[PDB]
């Protein structure tokens, strides 16, 4: 009895389910261009949406692999060199950028 | 209050009304005589202090017993309650004299 | 408007409602009450004018016989 | 609860020791949770068979 | 009030404590008449007028 | 808080035995003994005890059926006739 | 026991008073009352302040909140009724632990009966407070009769009416103040409610019999807190049983349509545990009356320890007075009936009689009660 | 008229203390209101994932999310553009404000149907039995245009066409439209829009009763065990001589 | 010790609520200032998300954050009387201490005819400072940019706390 | 505002009346517009 009531309280400041249903967001593609971004909301933090161009894909393979403190390559981040959505927040405390 | 004995009497004499109310107040059923129900305030206290050992002594018996027939919900035997007859005032010549002596002394703080 | 089908089709399809109103439409409770109403109907629409109606009669009829309608409505249903 | 009786060694195996004692009442109540839970749980798809949506899901989502 | 029963002793002590409790009321009166500018009250105060 | 045992009162020859927990039964005669005392302790308070409440549900019962006795019409068609 | 204990010098022994106090031993169950309120008084805590998680004050977004709470918020349904359904379990324990201070004389504790009476304004106020938060037709036009009552004041009746409402009607002004009002006003009580037990635990409990029961005494620990741990779970079990099988019970069902100043609900009455208060104001057609009677059948607890007249304590020994405190008892439930009915013939009489009954038992009855018997034991 | 009559207790599927909802009546109750209901009846309270795991699937709510159009804010030049809805959508709202819908209908302003089962004495048995309540008014009375009898509503008088009738729509599953029938889905649907914790209070109700009908009587051996000593207790007397 | 350490259960107390009010006003530093600081504990290994969810009341500080720390923010205060009435229970059993640190049982005084009026002087020093802020300059220490409606889109120039 | 501060009573109505502003559901259930009043705040450039 007392772990059910415990933990009935403590989820209650948990979800919110009206806070889950906005979870999950839909936007265009055609709207913005090459190049330039637009922001908008998604999950409380603001997200851009950008697309790369032919003459900055191939720069992304010059970085060496070894060269960051996290060995990631660039061709398995995304399902597509095509396009890119990022979400506009600064990974160490949460700040966009410029 | 139940039916009176007689047939069922409104008021009749005042001996048979006591009677009948003594059996009522149902102190007796627990083995205690009138004067160990009373309420203590600063003057019966000291009255109580009065008493002699003999006395004072039955006295705690009688309530420390009585608090188990009450924590039990129980009551003595039909032959072990407290005759209506048989109860005595072993108080009220103790009661009297603090009635006397506090009267005399508010009395004296008033004239 | 309220118990009319579409009909034209098989039967013109039935409601189950309408068949139990004429349960307690026997029941003894819901025939003396209907007598009451004829009574104020008839009273009523003899006067030219008068401020008076028949809806406690109307509603004591009702009462009776809806009550005994959904002791043996839902069995129809579903 | 006698001479050769279960809650003898119940007694002498867990509750002798107040340590061991509090060990039956956690695992007791990990045990006891789980069989509660699918034991009140199935009670109440008896008493409503064919209304929750479980009971109805299955007409749905390519099954039928 | 201020005393016990009803006896010349108690009447002595209430009529001792009179000029106190005579004045004591004044702040009862005007604290509270201060407090929220009892119009009234404040309007035959010559200087406050 | 100025008060604890050892000088609540005293207490002259009085002698009180009593059992370990685990030595008696915890429910000892339970339906045996119990049951014919309840019916003791109703009685020496069902007649102190239930008729005040009897004289509320007679209001009740009373109280309730005037009200609906009032919004009930009442034949007072006459003087107007046809 | 493993030491000499040492130290001692800390808050344990303000706990002594919760393991080695002495208590009587024929204490009944109508005791549990008193840690009962105190399990109700910390549940409303505990439910509120989740509930506060969510709630928001303003008539805009103030019934809407309510509604999120228990359509979106995960478990956030029970709560809310947890905290509606115990309140009237709150009430339900606040009237035995009046009820058995009247039977058993426990008002000639004064200094403990006196602050009981502060500790329950302050709870009637309080649930009168939190009924207006959710604003629902019941919350809005409840509050309007209540609080318009205090217009029959002379000189401040209009002027504290506007400074209560904070504004001209009940709005938006007054409830964003009963919320915080709400908030903070439990927090008191609990202040109080230690000071209350710091005038009793001078003088220790008071036995059914109503003797002194200094010869009797037995360790509160290991006999009263499992007599109130089990007494604990009956009141879970029929809090439980009202929020998982009754909701709606008690409370009316109006309350569920949004606050419409410009629409007047077909029956304004406020909750079941006001009603017999709204019957007595009700009986008096003068306003300034009403009111005065209102404040008076509450207040009337403090007037009881002065009106005691028998040289007995409790009830217990006093078949005469037994009549009439359950006589005190169904008048107060006839208020209760009366009071959730609208005004009409049949009410008219039986309010006006129930009320006028109400007072003539405790004021004339009740001390005539115990002198009669004071000749009949020849004392 | 100015009377009040009392609703029947019709007997339902969730009227015990354990008894749960049809969530076959559900599906059903919600294609009354997304037809019937919805043209002058608003339901603010409920969403479209409501429906999601009560009585349509994730898949068919999201169909029937996206077959209305709502707004969706203002677009990057600042103005209001049409969408189809989503999951997260309220029900549609008939009128933008209640002032409109006074002037759609005869000045009588449709309550909202979220709570209208717990905001109504009697509860969905009023509901039911006003909604076949409908009959003709009886001589003596005369109703002003735009207003209808019906002895359920209070007062007599209701702003209310008959709004079901029979085979007014026509079902998923194929069970018969009739008049009764369809008052019976609706009354199901709108409790469960009113209580949709309805299921899991009565879940949590059946597993409190066997949890505290258990724990009950052995917290009662706890207090009887650690009290024997004092039941069980002997006092005996013996003073001097 | 008994003193010292509730002491420091008291300060750890304020500054959570000092951090959860000023979160009140939303206004571009308080939605930014909750936001560096709360995102610290996503740090924690194996439960920094897990709770910092749970304290934020979904995926970022909104409006489901802003109303638990305004109902957080009433508690709180109320539990800082409780312990500080604990805080001098275990300060008067052992007395106070003196500038020059040794017993001070040989030259004890009263506390009500001298300390009461030194504190009453302390006191109105207090509200001479407090006052001299609120009617002369009130917004001298908080910052500038909390006078702008917060946006979670937007970032201020420069972030910090108070 | 503006009462009191740096107009007059009625030189504030003047202005408040020279700006229509659009508030308050018709009957028929439809925004009008009227001239503002002294509650009204300063207008609004543009929508969003
Ligand atoms: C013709 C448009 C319309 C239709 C279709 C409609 N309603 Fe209504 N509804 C109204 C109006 C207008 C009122 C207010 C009547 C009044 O207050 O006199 C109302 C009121 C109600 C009430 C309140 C009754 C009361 O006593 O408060 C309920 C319940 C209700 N409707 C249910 C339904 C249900 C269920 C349906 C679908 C079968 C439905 N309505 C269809 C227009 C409509
Ligand atoms: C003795 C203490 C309390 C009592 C008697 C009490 C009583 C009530 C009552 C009767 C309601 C009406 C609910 C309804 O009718 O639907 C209510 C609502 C409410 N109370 Fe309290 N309350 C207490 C303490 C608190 C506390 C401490 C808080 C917050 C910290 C709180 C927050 C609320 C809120 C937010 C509501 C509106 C939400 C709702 O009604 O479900 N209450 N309270
Ligand atoms: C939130 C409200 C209250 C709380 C938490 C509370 C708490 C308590 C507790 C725990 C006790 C001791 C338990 C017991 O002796 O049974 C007690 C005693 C008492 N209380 Fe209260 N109480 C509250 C309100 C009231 C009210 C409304 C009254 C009205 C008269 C009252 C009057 C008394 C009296 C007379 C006693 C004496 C008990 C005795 O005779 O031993 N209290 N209170
Ligand atoms: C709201 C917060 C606090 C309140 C109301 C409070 C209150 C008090 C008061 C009134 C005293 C006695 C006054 C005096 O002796 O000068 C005291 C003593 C003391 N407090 Fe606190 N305090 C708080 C926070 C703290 C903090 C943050 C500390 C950090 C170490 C602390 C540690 C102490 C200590 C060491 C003493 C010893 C005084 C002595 O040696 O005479 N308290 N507290």
């Amino acid at each position: 009895a007392a772990k059910n009531v415990v933990s009935q309280f403590v989820s209650s400041m948990s979800a919110s389910a009206d806070v889950l249903a906005m979870s999950k967001i839909e936007i265009k593609l055609s709207d913005i261009p090459e190049g330039k971004n637009m922001a908008f909301k998604w999950r409380g933090k603001p997200l851009f949406v950008r697309h790369r161009t032919k003459k900055e894909i191939d720069q992304e393979a010059a970085v060496e692999v070894s060269q960051l403190r996290d060995p990631q390559h660039d061709l398995e981040r995304v399902k597509k060199p095509e396009w890119v959505i990022l979400i506009g927040v600064c990974t160490h405390l949460g700040c966009v950028p410029i | 209050m139940a039916g009176r004995p007689a047939v069922s009497a409104s008021s009749r004499w005042l001996e048979g009304i006591r009677k009948w109310y003594y059996n009522a107040a149902g102190f007796n059923k627990l083995g205690l005589m009138r004067d160990d129900t009373i309420h203590e305030n600063d003057d019966v206290k000291e009255a109580i202090r009065r008493l002699p050992e003999n006395l004072y002594d039955d006295r705690v018996f009688r309530i420390k017993r009585a608090l188990d027939l009450s924590m039990r919900q129980q009551i003595l035997p039909k032959e072990q309650w407290t005759k209506y007859e048989e109860d005595k005032s072993y108080l009220e010549p103790y009661l009297k004299e603090v009635i006397r002596e506090r009267k005399e002394r508010e009395e004296w703080a008033k004239k | 408007g309220d118990p009319k089908e579409e009909e034209e089709e098989e039967e013109e399809l039935v409601d189950p409602l309408t068949t139990v109103r004429e349960q307690c439409e026997q029941l003894e409770k819901c025939v003396k009450a209907r007598e009451r109403l004829e009574l104020c109907d008839e009273r009523v629409s003899s006067r030219s004018q008068t401020e008076e109606d028949c809806t406690e009669e109307l509603l004591d009829f009702l009462h009776a016989r809806d009550h005994c309608v959904a002791h043996k409505l839902f069995n129809s249903l579903k | 609860m006698v001479a050769p009786t279960l809650t003898a060694r119940l007694y002498s195996l867990l509750f002798r020791r107040t340590s061991t004692f509090a060990l039956t009442i956690v695992v007791g109540a990990l045990f006891f949770e789980r069989a509660f839970d699918q034991g009140a749980d199935a009670i109440y798809e008896h008493i409503n068979e064919g209304k929750l949506w479980k009971h109805i899901k299955h007409k749905y989502e390519n099954k039928e | 009030m201020l005393t016990r029963f009803l006896g010349p002793r108690y009447r002595q002590l209430a009529r001792n404590w009179v000029p106190t409790a005579s004045l004591w009321g004044a702040v009862g009166a005007v604290g509270l008449v201060w407090a929220t500018d009892w119009r009234l009250i404040l309007d035959w105060v010559p200087y406050i007028n | 808080m100025g008060r604890q045992f050892g000088h609540l009162t005293r207490v002259r020859h009085v002698i009180t035995y009593s059992l370990s927990p685990f030595e008696q039964r915890a429910f000892p005669h339970y339906f045996s003994k119990g049951i014919p005392n309840v019916l003791r302790r109703t009685r020496a308070c069902i007649l102190r005890v239930a008729p005040p409440f009897v004289a509320f549900y007679l209001v009740y019962t009373w109280g309730t059926q005037e009200f609906e006795k009032s919004k009930r019409k009442n034949p007072a068609a006459y003087e107007n006739d046809r | 026991m493993t030491n000499i204990r040492k130290s001692h010098p800390l808050m344990k022994i303000v706990n002594n008073a919760f393991i080695d106090l002495p208590a009587p031993s024929n204490i009944s169950s109508w005791w549990n009352f008193g840690s009962l309120l105190g399990i109700c008084l910390i549940l409303q805590i505990l439910t509120g302040l989740f509930l506060a998680m969510h709630y928001t004050s303003d008539t805009t977004t103030a019934f809407s909140s309510v509604t999120h709470i228990c359509r979106d918020v995960n478990y956030g349904w029970i709560i809310r009724y947890m905290h509606a359904n115990g309140a009237s379990m709150f009430f339900i324990c606040l009237y035995m632990h009046v009820g058995r201070g009247l039977y058993y004389g426990s008002y000639t504790f004064l200094e403990t009966w006196n602050i009981g009476v502060i500790l329950l304004l302050t709870v009637m106020a309080t649930a009168f407070m939190g009924y207006v938060l959710p604003w629902g037709q019941m919350s809005f036009w409840g509050a309007t009769v209540i609080t318009n009552l205090l217009s029959a004041i002379p000189y401040i009746g209009t002027n504290l009416v506007e400074w209560i409402w904070g504004g001209f009607s009940v709005d938006k002004a007054t409830l964003t103040r009963f919320f915080a009002f709400h908030f903070i006003l439990p927090f008191i009580i609990m202040a109080i409610a230690m000071v209350h037990l710091l005038f009793l635990h001078e003088t220790g409990s008071n036995n059914p019999t109503g003797i002194s029961s200094d010869v009797d005494k037995i360790p509160f620990h290991p006999y009263y807190t499992i007599k109130d741990i089990l007494g604990a779970l009956l009141l879970i079990l029929a809090l439980m049983l009202l929020v998982l099988f009754a909701p709606d019970l008690l409370g009316d069902p109006d309350n569920y349509t949004p606050a419409n100043p410009l629409n007047t609900p077909p029956h304004i009455k406020p909750e079941w545990y006001f009603l017999f208060a709204y019957a007595i104001l009700r009986s008096i057609p003068n306003k300034l009356g009403g009111v005065l009677a209102l404040a008076f059948s509450i207040l009337i607890l403090a007037l009881i320890p002065l009106l005691h007249t028998s040289k007995q304590r409790s009830m217990m020994f006093r078949p005469l007075s037994q009549c009439l405190f359950w006589a005190l008892v169904a008048d107060l439930l006839t208020l209760t009936w009366i009071g959730g009915q609208p005004v009409e013939h049949p009410y008219i009489t039986i309010g006006q009689l129930a009320s006028v009954l109400y007072f003539l038992l405790i004021l004339v009855l009740m001390p005539t009660a115990g002198t009669i018997e004071n000749k009949l034991l020849k004392w | 008229s100015d009377l009040e009559l009392h609703p029947p207790s019709y007997p339902w599927s969730h009227r015990g203390l354990l008894s749960s909802l049809d969530h076959t009546s559900i599906r059903r109750g919600f294609q009354v209101y997304k037809q019937v209901c919805s043209s002058c009846h608003s339901m603010d309270y409920v969403a479209y994932r409501h429906l999601v795991g009560v009585c349509y699937t994730e898949d068919e709510a999201k169909a029937l999310a996206e077959e209305v159009e709502v707004q969706d804010g203002p677009n990057e030049d600042g103005e209001m553009f049409m969408r189809p809805g989503k999951l997260s959508d309220y029900f549609p709202k008939p009128y933008p404000n209640p002032e409109a819908a006074r002037a759609a209908n005869n000045g009588a302003l449709p309550p909202d149907l979220s709570y209208i089962v717990r905001a109504r004495h009697g509860g969905e048995d009023y509901v039911f039995s006003l909604l076949t309540g409908y009959c003709e008014p009886p001589t003596g009375v005369s109703l002003r245009e735009g207003l209808y009898f019906n002895p359920y509503f209070p007062g007599q008088a209701i702003g209310m066409a008959p709004p079901i009738y029979n085979e007014v729509l026509e079902f998923d599953d194929g069970t018969p439209a009739t008049m009764s029938q369809v008052a019976k889905d609706v009354c199901t649907f709108l409790r469960w829009a009113a209580e949709p914790e309805h299921d899991h209070r009565k879940r949590m109700g059946l597993k409190m009763l066997l949890m505290m009908g258990l724990l009950l009587p052995l917290v009662y051996a706890m207090k009887r065990h650690k009290w024997s000593v004092l039941k069980s207790r002997k006092l005996a007397y013996r003073p001097p001589k």
